[PDB]
């Protein structure tokens, strides 16, 4: 825990972020996933531009589009892990004390 | 001068960044071996000495780092007292304080009043099953090392 | 059979040429000492205040003195007493860990 970000005893919203768990390895995983998504995004745009005049196969385009959608799903998994840190309050209501102080 | 493709450059640059993130994620562990103190404060005693095997996610704490410039004072009020307050504040026989209502002063372990006068926040909303008691948090300034965490104060 | 990091240990290797001592004093006596040193009515020694001497569980004194260390800042909830520390050298094995000791 780096720091807590809620006044203890206030009506916390549904989706208001409470804590900030150390995102360093998750920022590294997101940068790796986004680095793969940049290249496969760009290659899918190239084969998108090439199928209209049939300079590449249709099946090679389907393979590039499948790799592109797999990489978008991997970036969505890395973004979900980056959203689980900075933990969001799932419901809205009165919040009590913090049993885990910041630093633990 | 375009002796290699733009796409092959994009794939090789992706391999560069995707291995640089692996160097970052493998350097996080070398930062974890030298166990950095998570917060500033006064450390207690080392629970494990050197030589003891230490495992990941260990339930036993190696050392305890706490700082006390303010000190939380957890104070338990019985729920029937809060309920008779809610019955008497609604009638006119007990007016709400207002501007002075937040101030609390604590009685120490020798019957001597603490010189500073802190303030409270979040009278809790969950009672406990056993004794039926609402806990109430109060914050006190602490310039010297006068209050210690774990005492038995009154408030 | 042996697994990877279990509860019990296979052996215990321990070094005892210095020996820590976990002296516990209550919180009211600590508070009285702190108030009495803060007021002018008690003066604290400068150089002899660090020295601590034992008295073993048979009443016989321990010949070597030893330097004091910190006190903890967290009095625990159960016994209501802060804990102190001390370091005592022993070349021979006169003192051995686990014994009850006054200071």
């Amino acid at each position: 825990i780096l720091k807590r970000l809620f006044k203890e005893g206030s009506d916390v919203k549904a989706g208001q972020q409470l804590y900030q768990i150390d995102p360093a390895t998750y920022e590294a995983d997101y940068q790796s996933a986004q680095a793969n998504l940049a290249s496969t995004q760009e290659q899918a745009q190239r084969y998108k531009l090439l199928v209209a005049d049939q300079a590449v196969s249709k099946q090679q385009y389907a393979d590039a589009n499948a790799a592109y959608l797999q990489s978008k799903a991997a970036v969505e998994q890395a973004r979900i892990n980056l959203r689980y840190t900075k933990v969001l309050s799932p419901i809205s209501g009165r919040i009590g004390r913090s049993a885990v102080t910041e630093g633990a | 001068d375009q002796a290699v493709s733009k796409q092959q450059y994009a794939d090789a640059n992706a391999a560069y960044l995707q291995s640089k993130a692996a160097v970052e994620q493998a350097r996080i562990n070398l930062r974890y071996t030298k166990v950095l103190s998570p917060i500033s404060g006064r450390i207690g005693r080392s629970a494990v000495t050197e030589g003891a095997l230490v495992t990941n996610g260990q339930a036993n704490a190696m050392a305890t780092v706490q700082q006390l410039d303010p000190i939380y004072v957890d104070v338990t009020q019985p729920s029937t007292a809060l309920l008779r307050l809610r019955r008497e504040l609604a009638s006119g026989q007990l007016e709400r304080a207002g501007d002075n209502a937040a101030k609390v002063s604590l009685k120490l372990e020798d019957g001597s009043q603490y010189p500073l006068e802190g303030r409270l926040e979040f009278s809790e909303v969950s009672v406990d099953e056993g004794t039926g008691s609402v806990t109430i948090r109060a914050v006190f300034p602490n310039p010297n090392n006068e209050l210690l965490p774990g005492m038995f104060v009154h408030a």
